[PDB]
């Protein structure tokens, strides 16, 4: 559900 | 017996942990200072601590054999739900039964029931959390078993919002099958006695702790005045 930070840390 | 793949998985999980869990706790100095006097005096410090730990659990998750084959959405979903549980699990390493506390290298960074209770969460959570720590500690897991459990904990197919659960499950089964085998060949009796069932039960205990943590969070985070003491990562992961 749009987790920019979580998304960026997992990339 | 332990195949080459299984031994490979264990080597990988052990290194991932070594790279994400600092037993010297040198970074704790970067967190907002702890305040033991309580108007949520420990929230700033523990909030930063948890936030930092979320980052470290993510780093660990990324190195789980097979985690990279999941989609971004599933990866986010698994970490969002598992973070708190994995932090509770990895904390067993600093938890000592001598004085029922998390001894993170020094007085200032040694948290007990009262410190951990000075951050907006009630004994509805803390009591069960310590009990968990004690029982997990009493399983005397090999470090090998510890990292496999955290990995298994993260890649659970029944987490809320999972999409390709079949893949999540396949990935988990590989870790789960590696664990069951490791116990049978590397953990001697009697400590090995129903060790797997005991470890899985702990995963159910974590689900319970997770559930309670959520309620405690919605509560704490109801007053914008309190959501202010938290970090951006914590708000995004737990609830903003
Ligand atoms: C200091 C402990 C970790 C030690 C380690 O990583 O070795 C961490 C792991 C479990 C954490 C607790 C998880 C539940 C909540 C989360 C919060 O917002 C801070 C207050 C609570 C009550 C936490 C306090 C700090 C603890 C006890």
């Amino acid at each position: 559900k749009n987790h920019p930070m979580l998304m960026n840390l997992l990339k | 017996k332990l195949s080459e793949e299984q031994q490979h998985i264990i080597a990988i999980l052990l290194d991932a942990h070594h790279k994400t869990y600092d037993p010297t706790y040198a970074d704790f100095r970067d967190f907002r200072p702890p305040v033991r006097m309580s108007p949520l005096s420990m929230l700033p410090h523990l909030a930063d601590l948890v936030s930092y730990s979320i980052q470290k659990v993510i780093g660990f998750a990324k190195m789980i054999p097979g985690f990279r084959d999941l989609t971004s959405d599933d990866q986010i979903v698994l970490l969002k739900s598992s973070a708190i549980e994995v932090i509770m699990l990895r904390s067993n390493q600093s938890f000592t039964m001598d004085d029922m506390s998390w001894d993170c290298g020094s007085q200032d960074y040694k948290y007990d029931v009262t410190d951990v209770s000075k951050a907006g969460h009630t004994l509805e959570l803390i009591e069960p959390l310590i009990k968990f720590q004690v029982g997990l500690k009493k399983l005397n897991l090999h470090e090998e078993e510890h990292v496999l459990l955290m990995a298994i904990c993260i890649v659970s197919p029944d987490r809320p919002g999972v999409q390709d659960a079949k893949l999540v499950e396949a990935i988990q089964d590989r870790l789960s099958n590696t664990l069951q085998t490791y116990i049978r060949c590397r953990h001697p009796p009697p400590g090995s006695h129903q060790l797997y069932a005991k470890m899985i039960q702990k995963l159910a205990d974590l689900r319970s702790l997770n559930e309670e943590h959520s309620k405690q969070y919605r509560s704490l985070s109801f007053q914008p005045e309190n959501s202010m003491k938290l970090t951006p990562l914590v708000l995004e992961v737990f609830g903003n």
